[PDB]
């Protein structure tokens, strides 16, 4: 059972005896969704996590590849021995038309494409080590993923499957927290320790090659990581009551990095990983469940009040509890810079040892790993919607905190619109001043460095602090916290540099204040069309349209892009333009500003100039020098292996184009066109029955909105790459 | 609106109909399949028992070299082009009899019954004469090469571990 | 399914194997020593745990062909309440434990006892 | 089996299936014929 | 099965040009012996006469071609033809074209003409397997043998594609 389509499922109105193309993207642009399914959670609920379900083992699906098209064909062992010179590599390609090249042959007596993103770094991080291994990891996930999607057909199918104890949230909410992440944490130390530490600390010299100690050991018998950090391996561990002290030796908090190879200690990470790991464990437990302890499940959050602000924040939802959409915004916003965060953070402070001094990726990475996150957040909150115009039932709210914001609307939103101008529309109107300031605008006097100036300064800020916070305050730690901030105590390794005192200043709070403004104007739009939405003081009773709906009036003389599904339709635009903002800053501080190379007699050298400081202030200094510097990369790039790179941004910047053509465009000019040409087939008689009309509105601000928005992307993919490796 | 409702089976839910599956095979010509299956390795029932044999040759093996004729790459890769033409319209027109002509759009009896039905001793003779065969092909699926790069169904063979040791 | 069902079989089931490492001795593994007299091993010599594939699919498709129906039988042959069994699902785990995690066969002492 | 006939369809994968496991063929007589640059008859 | 009456004689004028065209090269067919991608002409021949190229035998003996071949398509439209060999029927008995000007617009029917033997048609189209054989070799392998006891089936060489030309 069941099943089974031919016509109609779920849009009502599918099968409709049919009469026109245009129901395949009707369907297309349905299918998942609810409503125009049901909140009857008994089922739907029993759909989320159904998930939820192949994702993963579509995620699973993933992994296992990325070792067997790791250790099927390694870079791996065929330079891991070697980080340094020589480096990754994870696909080689058929020999069909003129492929080849494209697997370069540039990596340790390996053909091959060269690989963008750790992994490498990943898994030379435990240790594992043999191809024949980690492809002894490719079959461990991969009907590892099968049992999973084992899940769909375990449950729902034979089992249709409740909401009675799913509906609750209280033993999830605890075992997350213990339970899955707490296998983890720590059941990652007893192999951050014993599996990792050593077969790293033993790697940090010597054992080059084959003789390399599977794991196999170190468990029943000691002696060798004994003969190792010690710790008195006994049958009786001190610390079971405060010899604690001594079972450390390899664990006080070390901080900077391991000079020989940056990442950072190893020696530096059960500390991390079993403390944070152990909150999660018993902070896992402070709610009801069945046996007596615990917390309000929602009783503690009307616990409290405050007058205005009022019953507080008080009886917190019912469908919270209930089913996704309602909560549906906050695991994304929260997720949300939970890519950014991380982000901000990896390449901020590195982990994985062979990062510091890499790039394609200190760079790489950190982007998509930026994306994902801005892609995430900005369209978390076009679940505030929907909800209302959806999962939101009758009534719970009024005196709610809720609502206590959809009267203060007009009034809240309103003074952002403000910020919104002068952060930004003058912050940034601030380059041009110094372009109409370097063109027309003599250095005589203007807003850069040596200029508008700010002499010491900009501080440092602090950061710097963060640099008399391990000598002094905070005691110890080891090193400055992360290289980045501080002062001078200067690092590195390999030849090039790894993190520096990276010094801020003009150029410093100057474009900053721009993800500065942008993060405004780019919520609120968002927040505007968030608030309004269903209520909006001006078609007032939404409701009455859908989620996605068009817009409305040729009357009220020119109603449209009103839906929040529009008000989501550009809600992105822009983050691509901050998200694919903001990646920019970033590569042109590491580097130029921040990557090295050595030479000596106190000079780093970087892969560009500390150009940057006073030609990266005037708006152009970014097409002068950010384009036609480089690019170079990929402009001429071909009949080599930056031969994709010269490949994709071309159809990249074509279906960055194919985008205005149906988003430009209009609609019922195209329908109005599909006759016409109607008349070759029909009188000719071949024509359809599926009567080929011409592309729905929202399904064309469904378009120029996915190519624009794939577009500018691959493009800066295409792009920035090739730069990064030969200049890289 | 047929039914559909009913359509199908006519309803529903939730059963039986049975037809039934769905989930394996099969329901209508599930029989040119019958009548492809048998033939196909009935076939075979006859290229690899004779090989079987073959490693035991008492006393000679076999010898014929020719006495057609010699010269310039002459023989048999030609080849099946003649050999696999002749008994290329063999397969094809016997068994277009699934039913078969177009019901799914001189004279006339013979022979006498119905496919000169059965006997009902007969329909058992063919029984699993014809499926057991079939069985045993099944040791064709498992390898049919019993040679599995295996050195080694040689010094033939084939075998024969019982087994040995030391 | 069952649930709950799959608890008295789960019982017996284990019991004999919980059965088999304690009124043991032992004699292989080896590991450590050996791993692989009588004959030898009479044994076959090595490899022939696949008389279990036969075996242990002997048993318990032969009990639940059952199912009282049983069928497999058949026509002829000549060719608190979890709470309960499932704190004993645990003290049957466990008693694996110490009868495995040192040795049994002590056989240290205390005397002797043959000797 | 039948008759021309019709026969027997099946869902939304069909003018896409074209695509790969019959389509392919192409690179393989583009292999065959290694590239094509211009007019080889026989 | 296919249509209708439709080209009959279009095939059958094509069968007609067709043994005696399969006659043509059948001279370097060899009587025994006298063959290859050919140049001349029956025999003799020696008036004054039949020539190159200011002249071709071409355009003069297939000018006046025209009306000879004009007769029989307007011959055939407005019947026109013999009693009746070729449009269309007296003697005796071939394959029946059968029909009448006309249709249901076109199907009250179309095409119970079968029935028989072997017998006249067969040879109009034997030539065409002929020529599918006979033009595939001749550049390809430009030479025609027949050759048992010898070495038929054995062969004896190879020769493919790109040589050169
Ligand atoms: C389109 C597909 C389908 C798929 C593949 C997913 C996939 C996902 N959903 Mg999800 N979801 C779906 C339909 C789906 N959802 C529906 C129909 C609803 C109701 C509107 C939800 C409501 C929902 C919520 C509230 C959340 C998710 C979350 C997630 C992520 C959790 C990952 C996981 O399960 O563990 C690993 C595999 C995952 C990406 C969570 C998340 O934050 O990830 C994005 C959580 O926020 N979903
Ligand atoms: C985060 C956890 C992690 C995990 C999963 C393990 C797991 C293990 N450790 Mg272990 N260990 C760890 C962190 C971990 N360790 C750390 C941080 C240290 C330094 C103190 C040790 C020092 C250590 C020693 C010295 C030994 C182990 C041993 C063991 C093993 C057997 C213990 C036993 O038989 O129970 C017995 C229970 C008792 C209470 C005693 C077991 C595989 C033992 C071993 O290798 O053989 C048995 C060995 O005794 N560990
Ligand atoms: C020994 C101590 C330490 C302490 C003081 C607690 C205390 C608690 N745990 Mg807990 N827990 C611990 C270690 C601890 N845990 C460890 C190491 C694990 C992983 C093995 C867990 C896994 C765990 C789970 C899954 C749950 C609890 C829960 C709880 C609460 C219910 C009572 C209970 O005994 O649960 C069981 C604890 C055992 C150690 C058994 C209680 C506050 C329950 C809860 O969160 O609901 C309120 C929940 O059932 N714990
Ligand atoms: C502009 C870029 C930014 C950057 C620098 C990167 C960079 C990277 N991404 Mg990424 N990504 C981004 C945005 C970014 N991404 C966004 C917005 C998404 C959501 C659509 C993704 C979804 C994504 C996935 C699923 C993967 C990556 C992976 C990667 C790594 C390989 C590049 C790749 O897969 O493309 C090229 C991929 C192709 C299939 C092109 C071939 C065309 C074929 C199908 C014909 C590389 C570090 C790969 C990874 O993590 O594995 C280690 C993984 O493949 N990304
Ligand atoms: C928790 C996360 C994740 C999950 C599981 C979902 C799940 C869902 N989203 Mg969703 N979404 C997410 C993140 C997620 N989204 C993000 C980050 C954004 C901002 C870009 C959106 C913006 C969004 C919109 C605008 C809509 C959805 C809709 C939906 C629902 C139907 C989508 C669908 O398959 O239609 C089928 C459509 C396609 C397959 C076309 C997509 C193009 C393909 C080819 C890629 C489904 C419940 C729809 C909905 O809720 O119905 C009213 C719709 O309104 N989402
Ligand atoms: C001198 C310099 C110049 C040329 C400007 C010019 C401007 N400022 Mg301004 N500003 C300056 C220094 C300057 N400021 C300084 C030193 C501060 C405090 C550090 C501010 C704090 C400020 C605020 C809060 C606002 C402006 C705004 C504006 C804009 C006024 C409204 C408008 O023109 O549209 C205008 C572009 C306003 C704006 O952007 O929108 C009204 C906004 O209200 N400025
Ligand atoms: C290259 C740029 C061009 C320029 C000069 C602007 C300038 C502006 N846009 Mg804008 N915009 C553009 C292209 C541009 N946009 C495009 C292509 C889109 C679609 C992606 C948008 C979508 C957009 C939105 C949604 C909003 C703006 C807003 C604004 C104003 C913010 C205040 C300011 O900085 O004023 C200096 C001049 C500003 C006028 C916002 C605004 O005015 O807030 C209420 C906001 O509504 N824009
Ligand atoms: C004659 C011109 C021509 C045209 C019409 C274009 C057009 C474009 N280029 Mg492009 N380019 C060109 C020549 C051209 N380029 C040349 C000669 C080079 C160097 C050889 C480049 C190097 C280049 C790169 C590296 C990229 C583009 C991108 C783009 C697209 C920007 C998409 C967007 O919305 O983000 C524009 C939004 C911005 C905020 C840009 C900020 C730029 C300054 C102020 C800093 C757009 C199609 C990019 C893209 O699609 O993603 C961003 C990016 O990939 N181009
Ligand atoms: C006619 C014809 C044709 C043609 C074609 C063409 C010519 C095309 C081109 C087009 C163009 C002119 C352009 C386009 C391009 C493409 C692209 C562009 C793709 C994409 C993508 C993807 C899937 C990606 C993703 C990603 C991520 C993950 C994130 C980051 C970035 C990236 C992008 C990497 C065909 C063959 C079909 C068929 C037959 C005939
Ligand atoms: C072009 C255009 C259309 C018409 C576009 C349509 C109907 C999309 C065409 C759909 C696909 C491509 C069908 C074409 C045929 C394919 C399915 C496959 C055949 C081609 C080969 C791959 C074999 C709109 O509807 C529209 C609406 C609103 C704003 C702008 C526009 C707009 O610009």
């Amino acid at each position: 059972f069941e099943q089974w389509a031919k016509p109609g499922h779920f849009s009502r109105t599918i099968a409709k005896g049919p009469d026109t193309t245009t129901w395949i993207w009707n369907l297309h642009a349905d299918a998942h969704d609810f409503d125009s399914h049901t909140s009857d959670l008994e089922e739907i609920s029993r759909k989320v996590f159904s998930a939820h379900f192949g994702q993963l083992s579509i995620i699973f699906l993933w992994l296992s590849g990325m070792y067997f098209h790791g250790a099927r064909f390694s870079n791996y062992e065929a330079w891991l021995n070697d980080p340094t010179h020589i480096g990754p590599s994870a696909q080689v390609v058929w020999p069909i038309v003129g492929q080849e090249i494209l697997n370069g042959d540039v990596g340790g007596g390996f053909r091959g494409i060269q690989i963008t993103s750790g992994f490498f770094q990943i898994w030379r991080a435990s240790g594992i080590t043999s191809e024949l291994q980690l492809y002894c990891t490719a079959i461990g996930a991969l009907v590892f993923a099968g049992l999973m999607l084992f899940a769909g057909w375990f449950h729902y199918h034979k089992a249709a499957p409740k909401l009675a104890w799913f509906q609750d949230v209280e033993s999830m909410l605890n075992h997350h927290l213990a339970g899955l992440l707490g296998l983890g944490s720590l059941s990652w130390a007893g192999h951050q320790v014993h599996v990792s530490l050593p077969i790293n600390q033993f790697l940090n010299a010597g054992v080059d090659p084959k003789e390399i100690p599977l794991p196999h050991e170190f468990i029943l018998n000691r002696d060798l990581l004994a003969q190792l950090y010690p710790s008195f391996a006994e049958g009786a561990t001190p610390f079971f009551t405060l010899n604690w002290s001594k079972y450390a030796d390899f664990l006080t908090f070390r901080g900077g990095l391991d000079p020989l190879t940056g990442g950072l200690w190893l020696t530096d990470i059960a500390h991390h990983h079993l403390a944070i790991a152990i909150l999660f464990l018993i902070a896992g437990h402070m709610y009801r469940t069945n046996w007596g302890i615990g917390h309000g499940i929602k009783d503690i959050l009307e616990a409290h009040k405050g007058p205005f602000t009022g019953q507080g924040h008080k009886g917190l939802y019912e469908i919270l509890t209930t089913s996704w959409h309602a909560q549906l915004s906050i695991n994304l916003a929260m997720l949300g810079s939970l890519t950014i965060v991380v982000a901000q953070h990896m390449y901020s402070m590195p982990p994985y040892p062979y990062l510091a001094t890499d790039y394609a990726t200190q760079l790489s990475l950190f982007t998509h790993h930026m994306w994902i996150g801005g892609f995430l957040i900005v369209g978390a909150a076009a679940h505030a919607a929907i909800f209302m115009v959806r999962d939101y039932d009758p009534t719970t709210r009024y005196n709610d905190l809720l609502d206590r914001v959809l009267r203060h609307r007009d009034a809240i939103i309103s003074h952002l619109n403000w910020v919104c101008i002068f952060l930004g529309f003058h912050s940034f109107g601030l380059y041009i001043h110094n372009d109409t300031m370097s063109a027309l605008g003599r250095p005589q006097d203007m807003f850069s460095d040596t200029a508008i100036q700010l002499q010491p300064v900009f501080a440092q800020w602090i950061q710097n602090t963060h640099a008399l916070a391990p000598g002094t305050t905070a005691p110890g730690a080891t090193a400055s916290t992360s290289l980045t901030w501080g002062g001078g105590d200067l690092v590195a390794v390999g030849n090039k540099v790894a993190l520096l005192p990276i010094p801020l200043g003009t150029a410093d709070f100057l474009v900053h204040h721009i993800h500065a403004f942008t993060i405004h104007v780019t919520v609120l739009i968002l927040l505007k069309g968030v608030l309004f939405a269903r209520s909006s003081r001006l078609i007032p009773d939404k409701a009455n349209l859908g989620f996605r709906f068009p817009c409305d009036g040729p009357g009220r003389g020119g109603t449209c892009q009103v839906s929040a599904w529009d008000h989501v339709f550009l809600g992105l635009f822009w983050m691509y333009n901050s998200i694919s903002v903001v990646i920019f800053h970033f590569s042109w501080k590491m580097q130029s500003d921040v990557w090295g190379t050595i030479n000596d007699q106190g000079v780093v050298t970087h892969i560009t100039a500390g150009n940057f400081a006073q030609s990266s202030i005037t708006i152009n200094g970014w097409l002068r020098d950010f384009l036609w510097a480089q690019a170079s990369q990929v402009i001429q790039s071909y009949g080599s292996s930056l031969s994709a790179y010269g490949l994709f941004f071309l159809g990249a910047h074509f279906v960055w184009a194919f985008s205005l053509m149906f988003l430009f465009s209009g609609r019922g000019y195209w329908q109005e066109l599909i006759e016409s040409i109607v008349w070759a087939h029909n009188k000719l008689k071949v024509a359809p029955a599926t009567q080929p009309r011409a592309l729905s509105i929202v399904q064309g601000r469904a378009v120029g909105v996915t190519h624009y928005l794939l577009g500018g992307i691959a493009t800066t993919w295409a792009f920035f790459l090739a730069r990064i490796i030969a200049v890289g | 609106p047929e039914w559909l409702d009913g359509s199908l089976p006519g309803d529903f839910g939730f059963d039986p109909l049975g037809l039934s599956s769905d989930p394996e095979s099969l329901r209508w010509n599930v029989q040119a399949e019958l009548v492809h299956s048998r033939w196909a390795m009935l076939g075979a029932a006859g290229i690899f028992i004779p090989e079987f044999l073959t490693k035991l040759g008492i006393l000679n093996t076999p010898s014929w070299y020719t006495a057609g004729e010699q010269e310039y790459f002459t023989d048999t890769t030609t080849l099946f082009i003649v050999e696999l033409v002749f008994i290329g319209w063999a397969e094809g027109r016997r068994w277009a009899d699934i039913l078969n002509p177009g019901c799914v759009n001189l004279w006339f009896d013979p022979l006498g019954w119905g496919s000169a039905s059965p006997q009902k001793l007969k329909e058992l003779r063919t029984k699993e004469i014809k499926n057991g065969r079939l069985a045993m092909l099944a040791v064709m699926g498992a390898w049919f090469q019993h040679i599995y790069t295996g050195t080694g169904p040689i010094d033939n063979l084939f075998a024969h571990l019982a087994d040995p040791g030391h | 399914w069952l649930a709950y069902g799959e608890i008295i079989n789960g019982r017996f089931a284990m019991l004999g194997a919980a059965g088999a490492i304690a009124p043991e001795i032992l004699g292989k593994a080896g590991l450590i020593p050996a791993e692989t007299t009588y004959t030898y091993w009479a044994d076959n010599y090595t490899l022939f745990v696949l008389e279990m594939a036969l075996m242990g699919f002997a048993e318990h498709r032969r009990l639940q062909d059952w199912y009282n129906p049983g069928s497999m039988g058949k026509q002829y042959f000549l060719g608190k309440e979890v709470k309960n069994g499932r704190l004993a699902m645990l003290a049957i785990l466990g008693y694996f434990i110490q009868g495995l995690v040192t040795g049994v066969g002590p056989y240290q002492n205390l005397l002797d006892h043959l000797a | 089996m039948r008759d021309f006939k019709t026969y027997l369809s099946v869902a939304p994968v069909l003018s896409t299936l074209w695509f790969g496991s019959l389509a392919g063929l192409l690179i393989e007589i583009n292999r065959f014929f290694p590239d094509a640059l211009t007019f080889p008859f026989f | 099965p296919e249509n209708l009456r439709w080209f009959v004689q279009a095939e059958l004028v094509n069968g007609r040009w067709a043994m005696l065209g399969v006659a043509g090269m059948l001279l370097p067919e060899v009587f025994t012996s006298i063959g290859i991608i050919n140049v001349p002409k029956w025999y003799a021949a020696g008036k004054e006469e039949y020539f190159a190229s200011s002249s071709t035998l071409f355009v003069i003996e297939f000018i006046l071609s025209h009306y000879v071949e004009i007769r029989r398509w307007q011959d055939i439209k407005n019947p026109g033809s013999v009693n009746q060999d070729p449009i269309f029927k007296q003697y005796s008995l071939p394959a029946g074209e059968v029909g009448y000007p006309g249709g249901i617009f076109n199907p009250l029917n179309f095409a119970p003409t079968l029935e028989a033997k072997e017998k006249e048609i067969a040879n109009g189209r034997l030539a065409m397997l002929a020529f599918l054989g006979f033009i595939i070799q001749h550049n390809v392998t430009g030479k025609g043998p027949f050759d048992n006891l010898l070495q038929h089936i054995s062969d004896p060489w190879h020769n493919t594609i790109v040589q050169t030309l």
